């Protein structure tokens, strides 16, 4: 019988070629099975077969036997993936030198040309030497296969990988430093790279998948506000279409649409209801969501006293028809705190539509003191139309949509403006993002070009804390972090001048945190009994402290944004000051870091960045260092994530010596010990965090989750101070 | 023992060897609570 080799040649078939490669890929793990991987191949062998087909069965082979009792097979399978993918985009192991490289994929059009027009040949084999291409063994079989399926540069038509691993790490560290002194530049160019490709630095999927190619677009968060008029309308729509083709995320600000029944010209039209328009945000995303490096989402916001709320809440339910069902968009549920006290005292909640109410929705979000005056004013004048509901209905309905969809989000907008780092008086915050975890001032748009509208951007990456050792190193950390991103802007395209204007006024940047999890486990503490409160609150503090000082030292070097005065840190007001107090019955964690000391330098120097925290997700990034996605439990010790191939088994990191000192998903008993920790983390953090809450139904009586249970943990969630809350999953 | 301590090299021979939401809510027990 005959295989067909890579390079079109055939020769006879000889198993001892599939036994070198396994016996390879296999050693030095322990408790993994040569003979298991090629029986369960079930390889088909034909005349003919391609050896590319050969190999890529025993991956998935080698994939699917990552188990507890066999974790190392993450690795065999990745080493076999690594194998495969040097031979897709070089013929060879071997990967070509820097240059060459570089030089024949400009010449491709699949990197951008500023790469030759910035560095010498001198200076890319000089990089050459940065390189530790034995550092793609390091990778888990998760990790791979994200770089393989959306992070190396690769034809979406084709299916033609292009480059390594290593080469994504070091022109990612190239082109984000490029623009540097020449003093400085290689310098950092090492450095950012060493950070990055050991796992002290994640990077987010469109900095992954995109630093070094022809489009420039990086930034993840893409925070649109809507005006009430069809000219924002329209805009609002063309900027979605341009920025979800850029591997970006929308957040929509669609409360202002006037409710339906409205006038319109003084009557010469009738309003139809925000629903057609929220149907035109929809096919806006999904028009050109798909075909790039994955597919965009979007989440549109509201606030909860809004006339058409009891129809916007169900927009994802099935059970209506479809002229009333908006259901491939995330909402956001925008509440304040005297939303929760109608709730709280069994009162009613009156809705009205924005355009009946004037001052009402800025009042919402900047002056909450404004805001009940005008509301309980508005509530008595019979001249308004309003519509009065039972709190506790219109809470158990916005529950229950959150509960059976899982992405209905809540938004208190009154802490996102209380303990901001922006002057509600200048810039409130009106507004998250995809996965609520961006808070960040907007201004809507008259056309697609308005000079004067504000769409906000934000750049991310995390922080690995497995990968530190001590709180300390995060300060060399947060130097090498903010300066990339903050070049970064600089440095990509804008294909609205509106966001331009917001991404360079302010730089905004939101660096979160992975491994967290695993950065307990390490510890020996725990989400749910409370043991991690004042851990939490001490790794949190030096997170926050080491990013201000670097953007702090990064705004004497090169002067702080530009827009720096309308941020609450002009004034010289720190987190510390404006947190939520219910924290310090949950903490005594003293604060360990010179903190007056920064305010007196941010107060004369001022800061490079408005915001430099966000706790994102980090739902593909982190796989690439095998942590624990964001701050979330991992569900568990193998756990199962999704990919544009099929499934991934993904083992929680240092199995074999710490699986008693993870608390997985669903060992915890409730949300308040969760929740507390994000309160704790929220105390610290610019913007907000993406939390979710978690229901096991097997753990109520009678199998039924009490809505009692969603409405005390929301409280709970809100008196320590948490800005918005993400996902509800509920097992099963 | 002979040898060296080792993990079983063909596992899968053990194979042949060994042959809705309760809607109910109380406003009091949540006005026991200060934001
Ligand atoms: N269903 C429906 N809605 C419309 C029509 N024309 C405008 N709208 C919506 C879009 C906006 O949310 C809201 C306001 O529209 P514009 O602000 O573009 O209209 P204009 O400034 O001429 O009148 P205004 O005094 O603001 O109502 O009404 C229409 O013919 N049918
Ligand atoms: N499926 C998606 N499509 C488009 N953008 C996304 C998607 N998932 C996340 N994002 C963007 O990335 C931000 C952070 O999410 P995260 O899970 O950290 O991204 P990543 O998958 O790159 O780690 C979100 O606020 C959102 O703007
Ligand atoms: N004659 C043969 N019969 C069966 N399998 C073979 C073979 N020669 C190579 N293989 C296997 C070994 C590898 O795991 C896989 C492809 O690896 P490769 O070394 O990139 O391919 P090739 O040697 O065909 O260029 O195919
Ligand atoms: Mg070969
Ligand atoms: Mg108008």
């Amino acid at each position: 019988l005959l295989v067909t080799k890579r390079d079109g040649s055939t020769e006879r078939i000889n198993l001892d070629k599939i036994h070198r490669v396994l016996d390879w890929a296999a050693e030095g793990l322990h408790n993994v099975s040569i003979s298991q991987v090629e029986l369960r191949s079930h390889i088909q062998f034909y005349d003919g077969i391609k050896t590319s087909d050969i190999h890529e069965t025993i991956i998935k082979a080698a994939a699917d036997l990552i188990s507890r009792d066999a974790p190392d097979y993450q690795y065999l399978a990745a080493r076999l993936a690594i194998f495969h993918l040097r031979k897709k985009a070089y013929g060879q192991f071997e990967p070509p030198a820097l240059y060459d490289h570089v030089v024949k994929m400009v010449e491709m059009g699949k990197y951008d040309n500023h790469l030759l027009e910035d560095y010498t040949e001198e200076e890319f084999k000089q990089m050459d030497t940065f390189i530790d291409h034995d550092r793609d063994m390091t990778f888990s079989y998760a990790a791979v296969k994200q770089l393989e399926g959306k992070y190396l540069v690769q034809n979406r038509v084709t299916g033609e990988i292009y480059e390594s691993a290593q080469f994504l790490y070091i022109l990612v560290a190239a082109c984000l430093f490029s623009n540097y002194p020449r003093e400085t530049r290689l310098q950092y160019v090492k450095r950012f790279y060493d950070a990055v490709s050991t796992f002290k630095i994640s990077l987010p999927t469109p900095i992954m998948s995109g630093v070094r190619t022809p489009t420039r677009q990086f930034s993840s968060c893409v925070l649109i506000e809507c005006g009430d008029s069809l000219d924002s309308i329209n805009a609002t729509s063309s900027a979605i279409v341009k920025y979800v083709s850029q591997r970006a995320g929308i957040g929509i600000n669609a409360g202002r649409i006037r409710a339906l029944g409205s006038p319109i010209r003084g009557g010469e039209a009738f309003h139809t209801g925000c629903i057609p328009f929220y149907k035109h945000f929809q096919t806006a995303v999904k028009s050109c969501s798909q075909g790039g490096v994955r597919g965009g989402a979007a989440t549109l916001f509201y606030p909860m006293w809004h006339l058409e709320v009891e129809s916007l809440l169900v927009l994802k339910n099935n059970r209506g028809v479809e002229g009333n069902r908006v259901r491939h968009m995330d909402y956001g549920v925008q509440i304040n705190k005297l939303m929760y006290t109608r709730l709280l005292k069994g009162e009613d909640i009156t809705l009205f539509s924005p355009s009946d109410v004037p001052g009402l929705y800025d009042a919402f979000f900047a002056d909450q003191e404004e805001f009940e005056r005008l509301y309980t004013k508005y509530e008595k004048d019979d001249s308004i139309r309003k519509q009065r509901v039972k709190a506790v209905e219109l809470f158990s309905l916005m529950m229950q949509e959150r509960a059976s969809t899982g992405r209905i989000y809540i938004q208190n907008v009154d802490h996102c403006n209380t303990h901001s780092p922006f002057d509600p008086a200048i810039a409130p915050v009106r507004q998250s993002n995809l996965c609520l975890e961006i808070a960040l001032p907007t201004k809507p748009l008259n056309d697609v070009n308005d000079e004067n509208g504000e769409i906000a951007l934000c750049t991310l990456s995390a922080f690995n804390l497995g990968a530190i050792n001590n709180l300390d190193e995060l300060e060399e950390l947060a130097i090498l972090a903010v300066r990339a991103l903050d070049a970064l802007l600089d440095y990509q395209d804008y294909p609205i001048p509106a966001a331009k204007r917001g991404a360079m006024g302010r730089r905004t940047l939101g660096i979160g945190v992975i491994n967290f999890a695993y950065y307990l486990a390490k510890h020996g503490k725990r989400y749910s009994d409370g043991s991690a409160n004042n851990l939490t609150h001490k790794t949190f503090e030096a997170i926050q402290y080491y990013l201000l000082k670097a953007s702090n030292e990064l705004a004497k070097e090169q002067g702080a944004c530009p827009w720096f005065n309308e941020t609450t840190y002009a004034k010289g007001i720190l987190p510390i000051d404006t947190y939520k107090k219910d924290l310090d019955t949950i903490a005594n964690e003293p604060l360990h870091y010179d903190w007056e000391a920064l305010r007196e330098s941010i107060k004369t120097h001022g800061l490079r960045n408005s915001t430099l925290s966000a706790l994102m997700p980090s739902e593909t990034s982190s796989q690439i260092s095998n942590a624990t996605n964001g701050i979330e439990p991992p569900r568990g010790y193998v756990s199962i994530k999704a990919s544009k191939d099929g499934i991934l088994r993904q083992v929680v990191p240092d199995y074999e010596h710490l699986h008693d000192a993870y608390e997985l998903l669903w060992e915890m008993p409730g949300n308040d010990g969760y929740l507390q920790l994000v309160g704790i983390m929220q105390k610290f953090i610019d913007q907000s965090i993406s939390a979710n809450t978690n229901y096991d139904p097997s753990r109520f009586p009678s199998g039924k989750v009490p809505m009692q249970q969603l409405l005390k943990d929301l409280l709970t969630a809100y008196k320590f101070g948490v800005k918005t809350l993400y996902y509800q999953n509920t097992r099963d | 023992l002979p040898f060296q301590t080792r993990s079983n090299p063909i596992p899968w021979i053990n194979t042949w060897l060994v042959s809705q939401i309760d809607s109910e809510v109380d406003t009091d027990d949540l006005s026991n609570f200060q934001l």
